[PDB]
């Protein structure tokens, strides 16, 4: 129930992984969404991938 | 697969010359922007250099201005960072690192986050 504007994230940076499977980094803004899941956590370098 | 190589470095006398190549593999590094990076033993990362996607921008290092030259052969997949009247001030090992515009305006003379850090030469000046 609102508008995101992925853009903002991509064009600034401040990440260093953007590994999206099944989407372009730059594509999400385009597209619209059911709805959209957020998780977090903290972890090491190498076990990054 | 995304494979950043350090490739190049060595141990050379002051005053002398030497020449980095990165290489990539597994992906295209002419859509990233390439920054080098150096953490001598004892001292912070500080950025040597960085050069955009497109190679028509280029950021310094006061402390190698004017002896330290990026380029980047995009067809290659490859970023060179030639350098030039060496110090012992610059042993310290090397990483190279693709990432994005941060913000607006072209030069990237502001430092960000860096997503693919290579294997890392150790590049020492004494003698």
């Amino acid at each position: 129930n609102c508008v995101a504007d992925y853009s903002v994230l991509y064009n600034s940076a401040s990440f260093s992984t953007f590994k999206c499977y099944g989407v372009s980094p730059t594509k999400l803004n385009d597209l619209c969404f059911t709805n959209v899941y957020a998780d977090s956590f903290v972890i090491r370098g190498d076990e990054v991938r | 697969q995304v494979q950043l190589q350090e490739s190049g470095g060595g141990l050379v006398q002051p005053g002398g010359s030497l020449r980095l190549s990165c290489a990539a593999s597994g992906f295209t590094l002419d859509y990233y922007a390439i920054g080098w990076f150096r953490q001598a033993p004892g001292k912070e990362r500080e950025g040597v250099s960085c050069i955009s996607s497109s190679g028509g921008r280029t950021n310094y290092a006061d402390s190698v201005k004017g002896r330290f030259t990026i380029s980047r052969d995009n067809t290659k997949n490859t970023v060179y960072l030639q350098m030039n009247s060496l110090k012992p001030e610059d042993t310290a090992v090397y990483y190279c690192a693709a990432w994005e515009a941060s913000r607006w305006y072209c030069p990237l003379q502001f430092s960000a986050d860096f997503s693919s850090w290579g294997q890392g030469t150790q590049v020492t000046v004494s003698s």
